[PDB]
């Protein structure tokens, strides 16, 4: 039932902003009370988390991003944005939103991604 | 933040035989423990979650265990369908993090 | 068990550690062909085999060599791969003149330590009740060495 | 709740764990169990009440 | 009391190995005493000797 749909500029140059939209459909983004992510994968290189946020307004980000991402979402249309300021060569990469579900454990909620969306590419060049 | 080995790198096997691809955890995870199957071209897939439990779908050959900082995959009866990188996701902690990605092809 | 009287700290925590672990591979950490100023062949009656004095397998019983005892030291750097379970002890002589035959120095300690640990024991040379024939002691101790740590 | 233990505590600390699982078990059992044999009356309550 | 300061007092058993050694310092006082005194126990098992 739970599908995640994304698209974006494909092409940024570097200096630029890039800029991606993930949209949930079957799953409504308030309501569920789970935490939506964004992942990507440079060439070669394996999974790097990005950030995610809650079906609110929180929101937490990998420090290594820190003085370039932002995160957000629209209630309205059932969207996630990711936003990275200062887009370089090594942000080519392809670019997934996924939703956090989770088991009650002994340690607390056990926290795990199940529906993953298509991604999309995106490339920084000049 | 908490950081992820996964070992082997690469894996080569027959079909019929049985692999194993572990993860190592800087940290105690406590259960933690999720891994994914991604085919090329396509976003990864949860096999397992919280160490031990299959997500629906996932075919019986695919099972593991482990606890705090040691974590194994197995899989038995390899069919020429599992071809994919495996990877180690440590959800215990905020700054969620990944292994390197173990590349297991069938022979 | 202990073929030489003896004890062994945090036996029962070592115990509960091996509930965690299926299988070790044994790594010779120092060679005992590495002590070059120490006495390596040493033993005891409580651990002889078909009648000659012997001793524990895996581990070396430094005695002074000729008229000496140089302060015998060694590391390793952990480069096995893996955690490594490191076990050490100290000799407990049941009388100075054991002490003497065995060492030469009276007022000795043995020092050991890695990035967490730090420890340091004297002998406590003393009359004990005899245990398979011997008067003294052994005191076992261990730690777990760390990835790339140095003990 | 939450406690912390040193290295050379494990026997302990597997204890503690085992403990707050232990009673974890129970009541999650405890609050089950209630609620689906308090269900099954509850439904039977109502059916014999119209009756 | 005792005319050597450099002390011990040791004790064993076959299972038993423990040596101490007095500590020597200031304390404030208790019931009109600075001093402290350190009491220890044992079991001793049958036919064994302390
Ligand atoms: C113990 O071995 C490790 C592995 O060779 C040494 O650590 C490396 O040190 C170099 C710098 O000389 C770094 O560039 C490597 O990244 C380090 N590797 C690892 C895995 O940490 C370590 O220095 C050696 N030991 C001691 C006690 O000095």
């Amino acid at each position: 039932q739970v599908q995640l749909r994304e698209s974006g500029p494909g092409l940024v140059k570097p200096s630029q902003t890039l800029s991606l939209t993930c949209t949930v459909s079957g799953d409504s983004i308030s309501n569920g009370g789970l935490y939506w992510n964004w992942i990507r994968q440079r060439p070669g290189r394996g999974l790097e988390w990005i950030g995610y946020i809650y079906y609110n307004g929180v929101t937490t980000y990998n420090p290594s991003l820190r003085s370039r991402i932002a995160i957000s979402l629209e209630t309205a249309k059932n969207q996630l944005s990711l936003r990275l300021s200062s887009v370089s060569a090594a942000d080519t990469a392809i670019y997934y939103c996924a939703r956090e579900g989770w088991v009650p454990d002994y340690g607390g909620r056990n926290y795990y991604l199940d529906f993953w969306g298509q991604g999309t590419l995106v490339t920084v060049s000049s | 933040d908490i950081q992820m080995t996964q070992s082997p790198s690469s894996l080569s096997a027959s079909v019929g035989d049985r692999v194993t691809i572990t993860c190592r955890a800087s940290h105690n995870i406590q259960n933690f423990l999720n891994w994914y199957q991604q085919k090329p071209g396509k976003a990864p897939k949860l096999l397992i979650y919280a160490a031990s439990t299959l997500q629906s779908g996932v075919p019986s050959r695919f099972s593991g265990s482990g606890s705090r900082t040691d974590f194994t995959l197995t899989i038995s009866s390899l069919q020429p369908e599992d071809f994919a990188a495996y990877y180690c996701q440590q959800s215990y902690g905020l700054p969620r993090t990944f292994g390197q990605g173990t590349r297991l092809e069938i022979k | 068990g202990l073929c030489y009287p003896g004890s062994f700290n945090d036996y029962e925590e070592l115990k509960h550690l091996l509930s965690s672990v299926k299988h070790f591979e044994k790594v010779k950490i120092l060679p005992k062909d590495r002590w070059t100023q120490h006495t390596t062949t040493g033993g005891s009656r409580a651990c002889a085999v078909s009648g000659n004095p012997s001793f524990f397998r895996n581990m070396v019983w430094l005695t002074k060599k000729g008229s000496n005892y140089p302060v015998a030291k060694g590391s390793y750097n952990n480069t096995s791969g893996e955690q490594m379970l490191i076990i050490w002890g100290v000799h407990h002589p049941n009388d100075e003149t054991e002490q003497r035959t065995l060492y030469q120095n009276v007022g000795t300690y043995v020092s050991v330590g890695t990035s967490t640990l730090n420890k340091r024991s004297t002998p406590d040379i003393a009359t004990r009740p005899k245990v398979n024939g011997q008067g003294g002691r052994m005191e076992f101790s261990w730690t777990l060495l760390d990835m790339w740590d140095t003990i | 709740v939450g406690k912390e233990f040193s290295n050379l505590e494990r026997r302990l600390e597997n204890l503690n764990k085992k403990m707050e699982d232990g009673f974890l078990d129970v009541w999650t059992y405890n609050a089950e169990l209630l609620v689906l044999m308090e269900n099954e009356r509850t439904l039977d309550f109502h059916d014999s009440n119209v009756k």
